[PDB]
C-alpha cells in the first residue's frame, strides 16, 4: 500500500474512501503510532474542510491528568486522542476556528465530569462545543453551566427517564436549577431522541416550548403516536430511525369524515394509476403508491382533500424513515413532498400501503 | 513556476460577476443634463404602433401562441382560449371614447402577449403575415432593410413601449391591480428587461408593492373558503412564483428591493417545498440552484463542498423530473418546456462544475466543464434545424453562453490544452449562430470575447516578473482596472453630486492595451 | 439500438442502450431530444472495457438507493466485486477514476470498499509507524516524538 | 357588574388604529369599472393649469416661502434662497420647445415648493394674489364661492396634481434622482398624503427605490473623503431622516414597503427623535401584546429630556421661523405626552392619568387657541393638529360615552366648539371627523336610553355590537381580495336596535 500516490490522489474521491472507513481504523491496538499516521490527520482535515459530514465524534476527556478531545469508536474504542493546541495547529494547517464539539455524559465519571467543566470554564474558553449528551448529579452540574455554553445547536436525550422531566412542557414546576434556563432553549435547533420505549406515555408529547427546531431525530423507540405529537412553529424536519409499529396521522379518518364515503368504497376510489412515471426511480419495490382519481372528484373538492391532508401536517420539509416493520392507520402523504425526494422511505418490505395525494402535473 | 493559477482562478470569480453579469446587461450610463425629455409622451409613436396592427393579424398572432408558446404564459394568465374574449372586447371597445380602468388593464395584458407573440415568432411566418413596408414609411431608416435585417427587434420594442404606455394610461400607481404583474411577466420572456433595466427594475418594485398589497403568504387554499377564492389563490401562487424567478433574474446593485424570501432548497417566511410542483415552482427551483451558486462570486468567502454536494444530488433529481415529466408531443408545447427545463439543468451543472474547477480544483474538474460546454452545445445545435430555430430566442441562452464563452477564454489564456482549444473552436462556432434578435447584445459579447483573445498574446510575448511576495504582469493589471472602472462606473454618488450639489514599460503597455481595447464598449 | 462508447486510446465500443443506463450520465446524454456516441476522455480502453463488463454483470440487481447513507455504512461486500476488482493499486484507481467521471455510485462505492478494507487492515507498527509525507512537522517535533517513543 | 371599562379601553386600541387612522385617512373605495381611465393623461388640465400661474406671484409665493415656512423645507431643500436661481432658469427655459430631465426635476422641485407656499398661505394674502373667477370659468361651479369655502384646498390639489404630472414627463420610473425624494417631501407637508392615499404609497415607495439606489448606510464624515462627498453625506442623513418620519406617517396595510431600519443640524435630529418616540408608542395599536410599564416609564424620562430640550430651546418674534419651529416642537412633544398618559389610562389603570390625560389636552388646547388670533392663524394648517386633534376627541368622546365626569364634559365642550373652528382646508376630512364625533354623541344617547344586559358570562349592549361591526365593515372594505377575483377571470328587538343605528348611522360616510 502506497500512501503517497494515495495522497496526490484528489479530494472527493479520498472523501469516499474515508466514508466507507469511518470507526475502523486499525481492524489489539498500537495506539503510539496509530495517531501520527498521515491518513488519519487526513481524515480529520477533509472531516473539518466540509462541516464535520464524517464521523464527528470528537469528545473532551481528562485522561492522564490532561484535558485532551478523544475520537471513540463504533463500539466506543478509543481510537484517537490530542492536545486542543495540535488539533488547533493542523486545523490551521487544514485551513491555510471550530465550533463544533460533541460532550457526552454517559461516556465520563462525575467526579472528572466535575473537574473537566471547572478546568475547561476556568482555563480559556468554555466555548466551541456544539453537541450535549444527556442520558443524576453529573446532569445537574451540566445544567447549571449550560448558561454560559455560548454556541450549542443539539441536545440528544436518551431513555425515558430523563426525557419526561427535560424536554416535555408536562411539568411547569418551581425548580429553576434543575430544568433549562431559558436562554439554552432559544438557540436549541436540533434534538435527537434514543433509547427509549415510548414518548407520550403518562401525558402529552408536546414540544411548544423549544422555539427554532429545524429538524428531530426519533431513534430505536418502541410506540410513538403522532396524534398525540403537536409541534412549534417553524418546524422543518423529521426522522424516525429503527422502530416498532407506530401510529400515523388521522388523515385519512379525515378525509372517509368529508366525503361521507364508506371504506370499502374508498378502497376502490384510491386509484394507481400515476405509478409508472417517477416512482419506478424510487425503487420501492414493495409499497406500491396509489393517488385519487381525477374523474371520480371535482376540482375544488380535491384542493379541499389536500386542505385536510396539509392540517396536521403544517410546516414539514422532508420525513426519512428507515425499517420500522409496520404502521397502523393507513399513510396518506402529500405530494408536495413526495414529488421530490423529500419523502423517503428506505428498508420497509413489511410497509405496503403508500398514498399520495396531490397533482403530478 | 505555474503556481499563479489558484489566485487566478479566484480573481475570475470577481471579473465574471462585475464584467459578464453587471457590467453588460445591468448597467446604463445615464447623463440626465442629456436625455431628451418625454414631451412627446409615446403618444404619438404608440398611436401609430396601436393602429398599425389589424385583427386578423392579432389572431394569427394568438393562434400562434395558442398552439406554440403555452409553458412561458400558462402559469401566469392560465388558458389562453379565456383571452379570445378579451381580444373581442378590445376591438369592439377600440371604438369608444370612454374607457374604464379594467379594460385598459385588459389591453395592456393584450399587447403584453402581442410582443411575446411578436418575439417568439421565426422570419417566415412573420413576414408572411406581417409587412416590412408601412414601417420604412414611418420610421424613416433605409428601405433595403428586412426582418432578418435587424426590424424584427424594433417592432418588439415598440409593442413592448406600447403595454408600457397603455399602463401609464391607467395610473396604474394610483390602481393596484394583478393585471400589471402579469403584463410584467409576459414583457420579461423578451429582451426588454435587457434594454431598460432601470426601467424594468422600477416595474418590478411596483409589481412588488402591488403583489404585496394583497398580503396573502399561503397558496394552499382552506377549507372555508369560496372555490372562486381557491382558484384566485392557485392562479395567484403560480404569479408569485413566476415573478420571483424574474426578480432573481434582474438582480445586482441597483436593484435593492428583493422579493426573495422564499428559502432555497436545504442551507425565509417562503418555505419552498410546500406547494404542488407545476412549472413555474419548477423553474424557480432551478433558478433557486442556480442563485445558491452565484452568490459566492463578489463574496471574499469561499462555499462549502456539503452545499455543492447537495446541489449535485438535487440537481441529479430535477434531472430525472425532467425526464419523467411525461406530456403529449404532438401538441409541441411540451417540447418547448422540456427545452426550457433541460437547458436550465445544464446550465446550473456547468456553473456547478466551473465552481469546482476553481475553488477546489477536484476530480476532472475541467473535464466536466467540457462535457456540459458540449452539452450546451448539442442542446442549441439541434435546434438549428426547421420549425424550431425560435427556440433559441429564449433569454437563457444569451445568459449561459456569455458565462461559458468568457471562462473557456480566459482560461485559454493561462492554460494551453488540446480540448480546450477545439472547445473555443466550437464555441466560436456557436455565438456568430445564434440568433439575431439579442442584436448589438450579442455583438458585444463578441468583442468581450476577441478581447481576450487578444489577452493571451499579451500573455505570451511578455515574461512573468518576480517580487517573491506577489507576482506582476501587465495581464493582471488590465484585469484588476477592468474591475475598478466598471465598480466606477456603478457609483451614483456622482449622480448625487450632479442633483444637489456645485461640480517602466509595465505602466506603458497597460495604457498603450487599454486604449486599444477599452473595456468600456460592452457598457449599455 | 445500440450506443457507442469512446475510449481515450480511441477504441469505440458498443454496448446496448438499456446496458448503457446503468451509467447516471448515458441517461441523461442521450435524452436530449427523441425526433448515440458519447466520448469519455482520459479512461483507457482496458479499464472502459472492465466497466463495461461490470454494467454486463449487474444488469437486473438491486442496489438499495441513491440517498441512503446507513446502508453504504452496513456494507454488503459482493462476491463478484470482491473477485472483480482484484488488480494492481493502479487499475483499481484508474477504475474508481472512471466510475466518479460516468457517476457509476454502484462501482465507485465497490472500488471504494475495497480501498477502504486495504487502507483498514494496514500494517501495525510497521507502515503506520512510519509517516512519509512529512509536512507540518518540525524535525524538533519528530525528533521528540522519536525520544517519546522509548 | 361592571367589568366592561378595562376590556372596552383595550378595544379602543383596535377601534384607534382602524377607525381613526386608517378608515378616515388611509382608504379609498375604489371601483375599476367605472373609474375613467384618463387617456389625455391630465395634459388639458395642467396644461391651463400651469399657464393659470404668472411670475410675480410665483416670486411673491417664494418669498413667502423664504420669510415663514422655514422648519418645513430646511429638512428637505436646505435653504431657499439657493432655489431662486433655479426658479429663474424655470422662468427663462418655460418659452422654448424641448426640455431636459434634469430641467424638469427642478421644475418639479419648485412647484411642490410652489404646493407647499399654496397650503399655509393666509386668505388675505392669498386673495390679493390670486383671482377667484377663471377658477371658476374653469370650473364651471358657482361664482359666488370664495377660498374660505374651499377654492384654495382645489388650487393644492391641482398644484400637487401638476407637480405628479412635470414627474410623469420625466419618465422618473427609467430615470432615478434625488430629486424626487426632495420633491416628494415638500409634497408630504401638505395633506396630498390623504387625498390620494394608495398614489402617495406608490411614490414613497419609488423614494424608497431612488434613496437605496445610492447605497450610503452611514452618514459621518471621514478625513480622506472630499468635503463636498461630506457635506453630501450629512444632507441625505437629514433627507433619511425625515423620509423615514413620512414614512412613518403614511403607514397601514396599503403600503408594505417600509424604510423603518434605525431604532431609539440638532433641529432635524430632535424632530426624529421625537417621532420615534412617537413610534415607540403607536406600535402598540393594532398588536394584541401591551407595553410593559418599565418601557413606559424610560418612554417618561425620555419625553421629560426632550421636554427640557424644548424647553432649552429658543424663539424669536421678528423672526417667525422660529416661533413657527417653536409650536411645532411643543405641538409635537405634547402630542407624545399626551399619547403616553393615554396608555397610561387605558393599558395599567395607574393613578393620576386621567387628570394628566385632561391636563395635556388643555395644553394641546391652548396651543391652539393661542394661534386663534391674527399673524399666526396658518399655524393650525400643519397636518399634525389635524391626526392629534381627531385622536383627542374620539378618544375624550369615547371615554364620555361610558364614564361620566364634569370636567371630561368641560374637555368634550372645548374640542366640539375648537373642532368647527378649524380651518377650511382639511374640508371633508373635517366634516367626516364632525360627522364621527356626532355619531359616537348619537351612540352615547343610545347607551343612556338602553339597558346593559349580561347572560352570566359576558355582556351585551347595541353599543358594543355597533362598535364591534365598524371595525369589521373597515376591514372587510380594506381587502383587495375581490379587485383579485376581478383581475383574474370576470366570474330580536336588539337585533332591530342595531340594524336601525346601523340605517341611519351609516359608517361607510367617513370614507373616501
Amino acid at each position: 500500500f502506497n500512501p503517497v500516490r494515495f495522497l496526490e490522489l484528489p479530494i472527493d474521491i479520498r472523501k469516499e474512501v474515508y466514508f466507507h472507513l469511518d470507526g475502523n481504523f486499525c481492524g489489539l491496538e498500537y495506539a503510539f503510532w496509530l495517531r501520527y499516521d498521515c491518513l488519519v490527520l487526513d481524515c480529520f482535515k477533509v472531516n473539518h474542510l466540509y462541516d464535520g459530514t464524517l464521523i464527528d465524534a470528537l469528545e473532551w476527556t481528562y485522561l492522564d491528568n490532561e484535558l485532551r478531545l478523544a475520537y471513540f469508536n463504533k463500539a466506543s474504542m478509543l481510537e484517537v486522542w490530542y492536545t486542543f493546541k495540535e488539533y488547533k495547529k493542523w486545523v490551521i494547517d487544514s485551513v491555510a476556528n471550530v465550533s463544533n464539539i460533541q460532550f457526552n455524559i454517559d461516556n465520563l465519571t462525575p467526579q472528572l465530569v466535575d473537574k473537566c467543566l471547572s478546568i475547561l470554564e476556568q482555563k480559556d474558553l468554555f466555548a466551541t462545543i456544539g453537541e450535549v449528551q444527556f442520558g443524576s448529579i453529573s446532569v445537574i452540574r451540566t445544567i447549571r453551566s449550560m448558561e454560559s455554553m455560548k454556541s450549542l445547536r443539539k441536545i440528544t436525550v436518551r431513555g425515558e427517564k430523563l426525557y419526561e422531566l427535560l424536554i416535555n412542557f408536562h411539568g411547569f414546576r418551581d425548580n429553576p436549577g434543575k430544568t433549562i434556563s431559558y436562554i439554552v432553549k432559544r438557540r436549541i435547533n436540533e434534538i435527537r431522541l434514543s433509547r427509549m420505549n415510548q414518548i407520550s406515555r403518562t401525558g402529552l408529547a408536546d414540544f411548544t416550548r423549544w422555539d427554532n427546531l429545524q429538524k428531530l431525530v426519533l431513534s430505536r423507540v418502541a410506540y410513538i403516536d403522532l396524534n398525540s405529537i403537536v409541534f412549534p412553529k417553524n418546524f422543518k424536519s423529521l426522522t424516525m430511525k429503527r422502530v416498532s409499529k407506530i401510529k400515523w396521522w388521522n388523515i385519512e379518518e379525515n378525509i372517509l369524515k368529508e366525503l361521507k364515503v364508506d371504506k370499502r368504497t374508498f378502497k376502490s376510489l384510491y386509484i394507481k394509476e400515476d405509478d409508472s412515471k417517477f416512482t419506478k426511480f424510487f425503487n420501492l419495490r414493495h409499497t406500491r403508491i396509489k393517488e385519487l382519481d381525477k374523474s371520480e372528484i371535482n376540482q375544488i373538492t380535491y384542493l379541499r382533500c389536500q386542505a385536510i391532508v396539509w392540517l396536521s401536517f403544517r410546516t414539514l420539509n422532508h420525513i426519512k424513515l428507515q425499517n420500522v416493520s409496520e404502521v397502523f392507520n393507513n399513510i396518506i402523504v402529500p405530494r408536495a413532498l413526495f414529488d421530490s425526494k423529500r419523502v423517503e422511505i428506505y428498508r420497509c418490505e413489511k410497509i405496503s400501503q403508500v398514498l399520495v395525494i396531490g397533482s403530478r402535473s | 513556476s505555474k503556481e499563479y493559477l489558484p489566485d487566478l482562478l479566484l480573481f475570475w470569480q470577481n471579473y465574471e460577476y462585475w464584467i459578464t453579469n453587471i457590467g453588460l446587461y445591468k448597467t446604463k450610463q445615464r447623463d440626465l443634463t442629456r436625455t431628451p425629455a418625454n414631451l412627446d409622451t409615446d403618444t404619438e409613436e404608440c398611436m401609430f404602433w396601436m393602429n398599425y396592427l389589424q385583427k386578423d393579424q392579432s389572431f394569427q398572432l394568438m393562434n400562434f401562441a395558442m398552439e406554440n408558446l403555452g409553458a412561458l404564459y400558462f402559469g401566469s394568465i392560465g388558458d389562453i382560449s379565456e383571452l379570445y374574449l378579451r381580444v373581442e372586447q378590445y376591438w369592439d371597445r377600440r371604438a369608444d371614447k370612454n374607457h374604464s380602468v379594467d379594460g385598459k388593464y385588459w389591453d395592456a395584458l393584450i399587447w403584453s402577449v402581442f410582443t411575446m407573440c411578436i418575439y417568439y415568432m421565426p422570419v417566415e411566418k412573420l413576414a408572411e403575415i406581417f409587412s416590412v413596408y408601412p414601417l420604412h414609411e414611418y420610421l424613416g431608416s433605409n428601405k433595403r432593410l428586412n426582418w432578418e435585417d435587424g426590424m424584427q427587434l424594433v417592432m418588439c420594442q415598440n409593442f413592448a413601449r406600447c403595454s408600457l404606455f397603455q399602463l401609464k394610461q391607467c395610473d396604474f400607481m394610483a390602481h393596484p391591480d394583478i393585471r400589471l404583474v402579469q403584463a410584467y411577466l409576459i414583457l420579461a420572456t423578451t429582451t426588454f428587461p435587457y434594454d431598460e433595466p432601470l426601467l424594468a427594475n422600477s416595474l418590478l418594485t411596483q409589481c412588488i408593492h402591488t403583489f404585496k398589497n394583497f398580503h396573502v403568504d399561503d397558496f394552499r387554499p382552506l377549507l372555508n373558503d369560496d372555490p372562486v377564492e381557491s382558484i384566485a389563490k392557485v392562479t395567484l401562487g403560480r404569479i408569485f412564483y413566476r415573478l420571483c424567478g424574474c426578480d432573481y433574474l434582474q438582480s445586482g446593485p441597483r436593484k435593492p428591493i428583493a422579493l426573495h424570501t422564499e428559502v432555497s432548497s436545504l442551507l425565509p417566511n417562503v418555505d419552498v417545498y410546500r406547494e404542488e410542483n407545476s412549472t413555474e415552482v419548477l423553474y424557480w427551483k432551478i433558478i433557486s440552484l442556480d442563485r445558491d451558486l452565484d452568490q459566492y462570486l463578489n463574496k471574499s468567502s469561499k462555499p462549502p463542498l456539503k452545499t455543492l454536494d447537495a446541489i449535485r444530488r438535487e440537481l441529479d433529481i430535477f434531472q430525472y423530473k425532467v425526464d419523467s415529466l411525461e406530456e403529449d408531443f404532438r401538441s409541441n408545447n411540451s417540447r418547448f418546456q422540456k427545452f426550457i427545463a433541460l437547458f436550465q439543468i445544464s446550465t446550473v451543472s456547468w456553473k456547478l462544475f466551473k465552481m469546482y474547477l476553481i475553488y477546489y480544483d477536484t476530480a476532472d474538474s475541467l473535464l466536466k466543464v467540457i462535457h456540459y460546454s458540449k452539452v450546451i452545445i448539442s442542446l442549441i445545435v439541434n435546434n438549428f434545424h426547421a420549425k424550431s430555430e425560435f427556440f433559441n430566442r429564449h433569454p437563457m441562452v444569451m445568459q449561459t453562453i456569455t458565462r461559458v464563452v468568457s471562462f473557456i477564454s480566459f482560461y485559454q489564456i493561462f492554460v494551453e490544452s488540446a480540448a480546450v482549444k477545439q472547445l473555443l473552436v466550437d464555441l466560436t462556432e456557436l455565438t456568430a449562430n445564434l440568433p439575431t434578435i439579442f442584436g448589438s447584445k450579442l455583438d458585444k459579447l463578441v468583442y468581450l470575447t476577441e478581447r481576450l483573445s487578444k489577452l493571451k498574446l499579451l500573455w505570451d510575448k511578455v515574461q512573468l516578473l518576480d517580487s517573491g511576495d506577489s507576482f506582476y504582469h501587465p495581464v493582471f493589471k488590465i484585469l484588476q482596472n477592468d474591475i475598478k472602472i466598471i465598480e466606477l462606473k456603478n457609483d451614483e454618488m456622482f449622480s448625487l453630486i450632479k442633483g444637489l450639489g456645485s461640480l517602466s514599460d509595465f505602466r506603458t503597455i497597460v495604457e498603450e492595451f487599454q486604449s486599444e481595447y477599452n473595456i468600456s464598449d460592452i457598457l449599455s | 439500438s445500440n450506443v457507442v462508447l469512446v475510449s481515450g486510446e480511441g477504441e469505440r465500443f458498443t454496448v446496448d442502450k438499456k446496458i448503457a443506463e446503468r451509467s447516471l450520465l448515458l441517461k441523461n446524454y442521450l435524452n436530449d431530444m427523441h425526433d448515440i456516441v458519447m466520448p469519455v476522455p482520459n479512461v483507457r480502453s482496458s479499464v472502459l472495457q472492465k466497466v463495461i463488463e461490470w454494467a454486463e454483470h449487474h444488469r437486473d440487481s438491486n442496489f438499495p438507493d441513491e440517498d441512503d447513507d446507513d446502508s453504504r455504512k452496513s456494507a454488503p461486500v459482493d462476491s463478484w466485486d470482491r473477485e472483480f476488482l482484484k488488480v494492481d493499486q493502479e487499475m483499481l484507481y484508474e477504475i474508481i477514476l472512471a466510475a466518479n467521471y460516468l457517476n457509476i455510485k454502484p462501482l465507485l462505492d465497490a472500488g471504494c470498499k475495497v480501498v477502504a478494507e486495504m487502507i483498514r487492515g494496514r500494517s501495525p507498527e510497521e507502515i503506520r509507524r512510519t509517516f512519509n509525507i512529512v509536512n507540518d512537522f518540525t524535525p524538533e517535533e519528530e525528533a521528540a516524538i522519536r525520544r517519546e517513543n522509548e
